[PDB]
Order: structure tokens, then sequence, then C-alpha cells
């Protein structure tokens, strides 16, 4: 859809404009001229093992957006109970059935800047990590923090 | 006032009412709402030069029956 192209332009811009940008909290980069790719950007939130890094996701538009969500994937390596440590597929209702076609890119960087701060174990995409968080949190804090220096630049 | 019609690359004539003296913003809007789309996200056109808001009939010479050419903007705003 042409509709589907002019809303991501549109939904691009605003996260431009966002206050979250000018606070550099979040950002989007154009990766095709057709608008079926994004490079999104979010920083490790204060007070997390995250906290100094920054995460690029690799954002891609499928054609029955908006009825089917973005695909999002961590392309940075990151130690997290709802996200793939091997593969940065995420675990996140808003990118399954929660999915609204009403939400913007922005919508969902914000969302995913607060799963970075806010995990939910007892449904994992990374059960190692996520038995980890529970049965042992001082490795896990430990190693998420690793992670974040070696692969996110902290 | 003035018969003005938007035509779009659909080819679709959309009619307008326009005085004479005043900023062709609201004629840019009004189309933008009838069509559900932002505006900045088009531009138009009037021999093959874009009004502007500041822009009115009074200048630029516009008549009875005369055209305006809408396009979608690349930015798509």
């Amino acid at each position: 859809a042409n509709i589907a192209v002019q809303r991501i332009k549109r939904e691009f811009k605003e996260v431009l404009k966002s206050e979250e940008t000018s606070k550099n909290q979040i950002k989007v980069d154009l990766v095709d001229e057709n608008f079926t790719e994004l490079r999104g950007e979010i920083a490790g939130p204060p007070d997390t093992p995250y906290e100094g890094g920054r995460y690029q996701l690799e954002i891609k538009i499928p054609e029955t957006y908006p009825f089917n969500p973005p695909k999002v994937r961590f392309i940075t390596k990151i130690w997290h109970p709802n996200i793939s440590s091997v593969t940065g597929a995420i675990c996140l209702d808003i990118l399954k059935d929660q999915w609204a076609a009403a939400m913007t890119l922005r919508t969902v960087l914000l969302s995913l800047q607060a799963l970075l701060a806010a995990a939910e174990p007892d449904d994992p995409q990374d059960a190692v990590v996520a038995n980890q968080y529970k049965q042992n949190p001082e490795m896990f804090k430990q190693t998420a923090r690793l992670w974040a220096h070696v692969y996110a630049g902290a | 006032y003035i018969k003005l019609k938007v035509i779009g690359q659909d080819s679709s004539e959309i009619h307008f009412k326009v005085k004479m003296t005043t900023h062709l913003k609201k004629l840019k809007e009004s189309y933008c709402q009838r069509q559900g789309v932002p505006m900045n996200s088009l531009r138009f056109l009037f021999e093959g030069q874009r009004i502007a808001d500041n822009h009115t009939p009074k200048e630029l010479g516009m008549e009875e029956e005369d055209v305006i050419e809408v396009y979608q903007e690349q930015t798509g705003g």
C-alpha cells in the first residue's frame, strides 16, 4: 500500500521530531528507499544493566501492515529474558496478539525501551536467561552488564 | 468568489467556492481534510507553480473554472 508507505514516512518524522529523540533516548534511520525497512536505536535505560548501551533494532514492515505488526528484532545482542540471546527475537505483546493498527513507530520504540527496564520472566523468549534472572539474579546482572559493554558500547 | 477545480492524479475533480482576497491556506487545508491526509502531505499547483498559504486568488490572476493540480509530497509531510 501507498497508504502504508505514506504512513510510515509520517511516523518516521514523528520519531525525528520527538522529545525522546531530542533527549537521545530513541532514534530511527531509514534503510530502504521504499520505507519497508528501518533501523531503530534505543538507549539502555538508567538503573538497568543495559545503561550506557545503545541497541539497534531491525524493523521490517510486512505487506499486511498495519493489520499485522512490524517485525522487530534486536541486531545488538542483549541478555534479557524476553529477547533471544542468539537471534534478538523479541517476546512482547504489542508485537503479537496485542498489536493495534493505530500504534506508531514511536509507540513501538518506547515500548521496547520500557521492555528493557521491565522483564516478564514467566513469559520468556530465552528460557536459559529467564531461568537465570529468576534463580540467580546477581549472575544475570553481571552477564547483562558484560554483554552491554561487549555488544552495546557500554 | 470563484469556483476552482482541484484535480488529483486519479483525475478526480473536486469543486470549491473561494473568496478572491483570502488565503489559499483554507482551500489547501479543506482539500486535505476532505481527503483525510495531513497538510504538508500534498502540494498544490496552478500553472505549474506551487500555491503558498499566503497566496490568494487576488494575486496569481486566478479565474472562474480554473484548475489546480494536487500532488503527493515525497516526504509525505
